[PDB]
C-alpha cells in the first residue's frame, strides 16, 4: 500500500509567492541562479571500517555513503557477473527504496561499474559489492547526493587479497573495475520555473522534479520524475537541456574531489 | 574468436519489424472493459497485447485511523500489484522493491490528476492487479486506475494515457514487449493528461542520446493520442477493442 | 490476536425484518428459492501465463484461481508425495488464511489430487501445485464460489514435459492426476430459517453459516462453521440435508463448464 | 507403515473404547494477575487461558459502539509438542485463533460492554490432541471466573473415525492416522453449537452418528464444567459415555 | 525505535508515601523484611512434552521455562560449541528480548551451561538447546524468576540417545553439562531505601533497579540496571553487597528445590 | 592463537597502560535540520546523534498526561564494523537502545514537556567497542544542543579486566578476549548512575576497584563534554587517569 503522506509540512502560499517573486527575478533564497548548484563538500574514506566510503554535503544535505565487498556464489540467473546491492536509509520505507532502485538503475545501466570484473571463480565465487546509504541530513535533493555519495564511495574503494576460498584484509590488491563516475540531475518544476538542484523550500512548493542522470560522454542513464504535480512537455524538454550543461560542471568537480 | 556470433537477438529484422510483426509506430492491440467489478465503486479491465491489469476503485470514504487523514485533501491509498501467474517463472506476491516503488510512482500520477481537494478527510483506495506481464504493465496499471476513477465518477482534471517507448537495435520504438523490454537498450515509460499536455508519469531506464530522447519522446506522445480516444470512447460504450495498427 | 472487526457492516434492524419477512414466503430479494444457488459461470483459462485457470462468477462474487507448477524436493517427512500449496487473496490476513485452509483441507483429505501421483524421481524430485486464488469481487459466499474456482483451475492445468532436471514449457505432457472434482455448499442460518448460498445482504444478517464439501459419491468430505453466532443440533442436521442435495445440481453444473 | 489404531478386543491405542474420554483436570482463578483465569486438561492436553476484563479500548477507531470487542489469541508453546514448534504464530494459529474467537463471540454478551475490550490468552502447554477445544473451554471457563456475562458455558469433543470405527476424544495417534476428525462445540443447555468443523472424510450416516456421540460426551463435559465452577477444582478419571 | 511506555500504570504519590513510611520502619505491605525474597515455589518436569520444564512461583510471579534439544550444524564462528537460545514471552516485544539477553549473558559468561561439552561431531553436528521462557503471571521481579526458571529447567533436563544422524525419544543418555546454578538476585531504588526482590507495587514507585547474577563461589556474572531513574555510587554499592548475602540462601533454596 | 592484552611492560594492545583512556573528539550542531546534534569519538568508536526537539506526537493516545515520551533509536550502519552488519534491528540493537532510553530518561526533565515526542536518534559509524556509551553521550550532547533542560550531561566508559588486569575504556580486542566488560555512566555532578551493566566475570573485590576507575575516567570525560558546549569542538589526545 503506498498514500500520500500526512506528514507534509504544507507551505503557506504567502511564503511561496515570495519565494515564485525571487524566480521571476532570476534568483534565489540562497541567492544562486535558477541554474546554479549548491556548495559541494566530498570528503572520501570518512567511514574507516568501510571498504571505501564518502562524506557527501551539498548545500545543508548530507549523505554518507559505504561500501562493503564479500565473496559469494554468483546468482544462478546471473553467472558471470559479480553482484550490486544498494541500500539507502533516510533518518530524520518507500522514499528511501525509490532512491536506492533510482541510483542502482543508473550505476547499472550505464555500466559505470562492471559487474562482470567481479567474477573470481567463474560460476563459483564473485565480489558483491553491498552500497549502504545514509541520509544524514535532509536539506532538499537528496536523490543528486546520494549519486554523487555512492559513486565516491565507489572511487574509495579498496579490492583485497584473495586466498585460494579466504579474503586477506591487509593486502590492498586495487580498486574496482569502475568506467566512469555518473552524476544525476535533478530539475525542479515551480510555478513556469525550472530550478536545478531544489533545495528544501524549493522541494515543498514545486509542482514535480525531474532528474536526469549522465555519463561523462553526456549519454542520458537514467531518468525518474518525481512529485505530486504534473510537468509540460515543454518543460521536460527544457529540464533535459538544463541538467546536461549543468552535468558538465557537476562532473568536473566530482572528479576533483575524486582524484579525476 | 570468429565464429562468436553475438547472444542478444536482434530486435528489428526483415523490412522494418520488430520480433512480433510490429513496425516501430506501431502499437500493440488494445483492449478497455469498465464496470467490471460489481462491488467497486468503479472498475476497469486494460488489455494491452499481452498485458492484463485490472483496477478497483473504492470510492471517496471517511477514514480509517483519522490521524492518517488530511484536513483539506483525499488520501490515496494505491496499490500495485501482479498475480504470481502474471510471468513465465512464478512471481512471490509478497511485495518487491520493484511493485514498491511503481506504487509510489502511479499514485503521484494519479494525485497529480485527481481532485483531492474536493473530498477532506477521506481516502480512495485504489487497487491494481497485474493478470498477465508482457511489459509496459506499470502503465496499463496506471491507465486502468485512471479509468476506474472515471467510472466511479471521481473527478479528475483528464483521463491518463501512457506508452513505453524506447530503443532496440538503435531503433526508436513505440510499445515494447517482453522481448524488446529484456534486451532493448532503452525503456521509456511516459503517462500523460493528453488534453492538457501535462506528463503524468516518466521514467527511463536503459541509455539515450538527448537527439534520441527527443524522438521517442515525439513517438511516444502520437501513441499515446490514439490510445486516449480509446480511453474517451471506452467511457461511453464501457467497451472498446482495437487491433494493432500504425501511428 | 484474533479480534472483533471493527469495520463489520452493521446492517439496521429494519433492513432486515424485510428480507426475514420475504423468507417467510419463502423467497429472497434477488427472486430466488431458499435453496437456490446463483447464477454460475466459469470461464476457463482466463490467465493465459498460468498453467490452468478459472474466472468463476458466482451472482456477484468474482474469484480467479490460477496454478503454477514447478519441480522441488520433496519433504523429508513425505517422501513420496508432491505438494499442494493453497493461498487465497481478497482485494476489496485471517479470512483469507480461513479461505485457504478450509479449500486446502476438502481438496487434500477427499483426494480429489492425488499427491503420490505427482513425484517424478521419489524422494529426489516432485511436483509442487501452487494454487493462487483471488477474490476480485466480494458478493457473498465466497469460499463456495473459491472452491469452484480452485476445482476449475487444477481441471485447467497443463503438466509440461519433463527433461532429465529441466521442465519444457512447450511440450504439453498431460494434466493434473485428478480423481473427481468437490463442490461446497455454505449453508446460512437466517433468522429461523436457513439458506443456501447467502448473498451479501444475507451474509450481513446471518446467525452464522456452515459449510459441507463433497464428492461426486457425496462423502463428506470437510465441515466448517462460520460467523459470530450459533446454530442448533437439528439446524446443523437438516443444513446438510439441504446441502447435499443442493451438491448433486452443483456438481453436475461444474461438469458441464469443466466438459465434465 | 501406519499403526493399527482399533485392537480386536473392541479397544483404542491408550485401552479406551470407542465411546470413553480422557481423563479430565479443571482448576479456575490460578493465575492472580488476571480477571479470570482457567487451566484445562483432557489427557496429555493441557490449556491455560486467562482474560483481562471488560476494560476501554486503547486505540479508539478499533473499539465498537454497541459492543465490547474480544481479542483472543491461540497459542502452542514451543515444548507442548514432541518437536519443537516454532513460536511465531502458523497459518493453522491463526485460523484456530478466529474459529475459537468466533465460538465465544457466539457465548459472551458483547453487547453488554460498548466501545471495551476483553481479552483472551490461551496457551497449550501440551499438545495431545483436541486442543483447539481445550482452549476453547478454558477460555470460556476463565470468562466465567471473570464473572463475564454469557449465555451458557461452551463444552466440546473431538468425534471422529479409527478403524471404520466412530470414536470418542481423540488421540493424537488417532488424529494423525483416522479417516476422520470432527471437532465439535456447544452451549449444552441451549442446544447451540458453537464450534464446528471436520477434517477428513465421512459418510452421511456416520457424520449424523458421531454427532450423537459427541453430544453425549459433550454432556458429562459439562457437568464437570459447572461443577469446576463452584468448587474451583475438578478431576474425573475415565470412563464411558 | 525504543519509546517510553504509555500504558504505564502512574501510582498516586499518596499509595508511594504509604509504602515508604512502611520502609522507615524497615517493613513492607507484604510484611517481609527489605533484605527477605518473596515466597518460591518450584514445580520440575511440569512441561510434559519438554526435555525438561520447571514451574516457578515468586510470590504472585510465574514462569514456566521449558527446554527442548534438537542437532544442529555448528555455527562457522563457533565450531566446538552446542548452542543455547535463550527466548522469553510476556502474555499479560523488547522487555522479553531484555530477559531473554540478561538471562542468556549470565547462563554464557558463567559457563553454568558447558557449551563445548554439546559437540557431538566436531564440525559435523552439535546440541541445540531451546530454552523458552513464558511469563504467566506478572508480579514483578520478573527478571530473577525467569532466571530461576531456566535453572531449573536446564537442571531438569533429560538428553536422549544419539544413533549415528538420529535421535532415539525413549532412551535417556544423561543430562545436561552443567557445572553450577546461577542466580540473579535484584534489589530496588525506592526514596532513599534498598529492597529485595521488588513486587508490582514496589517497582511502579522505585526509581531505579540493579539485577547482580552470582555463581555459588559467589563470582558476580551479570549486572543489569533497569528503570527510568538513576542510583548513586554508594547506593550500588550496598546494592551488591545486600544482593550478594542474598545470593547464598537463595541458592540453598534452589538447590533443595532441584535436588541439589 | 588468542591475544596476549598485557605484554610484559604492562601495556596493552593498542600501546595504552590500564589507566588511560582512548583519544576523545567531540562536536556539537553538526546537523542542520536537527534541533540538537553531537558527534562523539573515543579511539575508532563514532556516534552521530540527532534530537528532533520537544513536539506534539503523532498518534496521541500513545503521548503521556505529564511527561514528554523519549524516542531513542540506537543503530549500527552495516559499513561500522569489520564484517557487514545487517541493517534491520538486532537484538542487541533493541535491548541497547531501551538501556539507553532509560538512561536519558533519568537526566532528561520530560515533565517540562506534556504530550510531547522528543526524538533522539544515534547511528555508530563506526564500532570499535563502548559503542553503547559513546552512544549515549552523542545523545546527551545533542539534547543539551537542543536546549533540552536536562539534571546534568552523562558521561561514560566501560571498564573492564583484561589479564587479571583491570583496564579502562575497552578495545574490540579487549571487549572479545577479556573476562569482563563493564559499561558504566552517569550524571558525574550527582554521582548518579545512569547505565550500568557487566558482562563476564569479577569477584566483588574487582568490580569495587573497576567501578573507581571507572569514576576517574567518567571525571576527564565530563570536563571534556563541558567544554565542548562552549566551544563547540574538542580534541583531547589519549592520557592518564
Ligand atoms: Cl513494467
Ligand atoms: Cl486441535
Ligand atoms: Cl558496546
Amino acid at each position: 500500500m503506498s498514500s500520500t503522506p500526512s506528514n507534509q509540512n504544507i507551505i503557506p502560499i504567502i511564503k511561496k509567492e515570495s519565494i515564485v517573486s525571487l524566480f521571476e527575478k532570476g534568483i534565489r533564497q540562497d541567492g544562486r541562479k535558477l541554474t546554479d548548484y549548491r556548495p559541494l563538500s566530498i570528503t572520501l574514506d570518512y567511514a574507516k571500517k568501510a571498504d571505501g566510503s564518502a562524506l557527501v554535503k551539498l548545500g545543508t544535505t548530507m549523505v554518507l555513503a559505504g561500501t562493503k565487498l564479500e565473496i559469494d556464489k554468483p546468482y544462478e540467473d546471473t553467472p558471470n557477473q559479480g553482484n550490486l546491492i544498494v541500500n539507502v536509509e533516510l533518518l530524520p520505507d518507500e522514499n528511501a527504496i525509490e532512491l536506492a532502485r533510482v541510483v542502482d538503475r543508473s550505476l547499472r545501466d550505464s555500466k559505470a561499474l562492471d559487474l562482470t570484473k567481479l567474477v573470481i571463480e567463474p560460476g563459483k565465487s564473485v565480489w558483491t559489492v553491498w552500497l549502504d546509504v545514509y541520509v544524514l541530513d535532509y536539506g532538499g535533493n537528496v536523490l543528486d547526493a546520494c549519486t554523487l555519495a555512492s559513486v565516491a564511495a565507489l572511487y574509495n574503494t579498496k579490492v583485497y587479497k584473495v586466498e585460494q576460498i579466504s579474503v586477506n584484509k591487509n593486502e590492498v590488491v586495487g580498486k574496482l573495475p569502475l568506467n566512469y563516475p555518473v552524476v544525476t540531475i535533478s530539475v525542479a518544476k515551480v510555478d513556469k520555473y525550472l530550478v536545478v538542484d531544489p533545495d528544501l523550500d524549493e522541494e515543498s512548493i514545486m509542482d514535480a522534479k525531474i532528474s536526469f542522470s549522465y555519463t561523462p560522454d553526456l549519454k542520458i542513464v537514467g531518468i525518474q520524475k518525481s512529485g505530486k504535480g504534473s510537468m509540460s512537455l515543454q518543460d521536460i524538454d527544457q529540464a533535459e537541456n538544463t541538467a546536461r550543461s549543468t552535468a558538465v560542471k557537476l562532473l568536473e568537480e566530482l572528479k576533483k574531489h575524486l582524484g579525476i | 574468436r570468429e565464429m562468436l556470433q553475438v547472444e542478444r537477438p536482434k530486435l528489428i529484422l526483415d523490412d522494418g519489424k520488430r520480433t512480433d510483426g510490429r513496425k516501430p509506430d506501431e502499437l500493440r492491440s488494445i483492449k478497455i472493459e469498465l464496470g467490471v467489478l460489481k462491488n467497486a465503486d468503479g472498475s476497469a479491465i486494460f488489455e494491452m497485447g499481452n498485458t492484463k491489469a485490472i483496477a478497483a476503485v473504492y470510492g471517496p470514504k471517511e477514514m480509517h485511523p483519522r490521524h492518517l487523514s488530511l484536513p483539506d485533501r483525499a488520501v490515496l491509498r494505491v496499490r500495485y500489484h501482479m498475480t504470481p501467474f502474471s510471468t513465465d517463472e512464478r512471481k512471490n506476491p509478497a511485495p518487491s522493491r520493484r511493485e514498491i516503488e511503481l506504487s509510489k510512482v502511479i499514485r503521484e500520477a494519479l494525485e497529480s490528476a485527481v481532485l483531492v481537494e474536493l473530498f477532506p478527510r477521506t481516502a480512495i483506495d485504489v487497487f491494481t492487479e497485474i493478470l498477465q506481464a508482457d511489459a509496459g504493465s506499470r502503465l496499463v496499471s496506471l491507465m486502468a486506475a485512471s479509468l476506474a476513477l472515471a467510472d466511479a465518477g471521481i473527478p479528475m482534471r483528464d483521463l491518463i494515457a501512457g506508452v513505453a517507448v524506447g530503443k532496440a537495435d538503435g531503433v526508436i520504438i513505440l510499445d515494447l514487449n517482453e522481448t524488446e523490454d529484456m534486451w532493448g537498450e532503452a525503456d521509456m515509460p511516459i503517462a500523460m493528461m493528453p488534453s492538457l499536455n501535462q506528463v503524468t508519469l516518466f521514467q527511463l531506464n536503459g541509455s539515450m542520446t538527448p537527439d534520441e530522447f527527443r524522438q521517442a519522446f515525439d513517438l511516444a506522445v502520437k501513441g499515446i493520442n490514439i490510445i486516449y480516444n480509446l480511453e474517451r470512447e471506452a467511457l461511453k460504450s464501457k467497451y472498446v477493442e482495437f487491433k494493432e495498427e500504425g501511428v
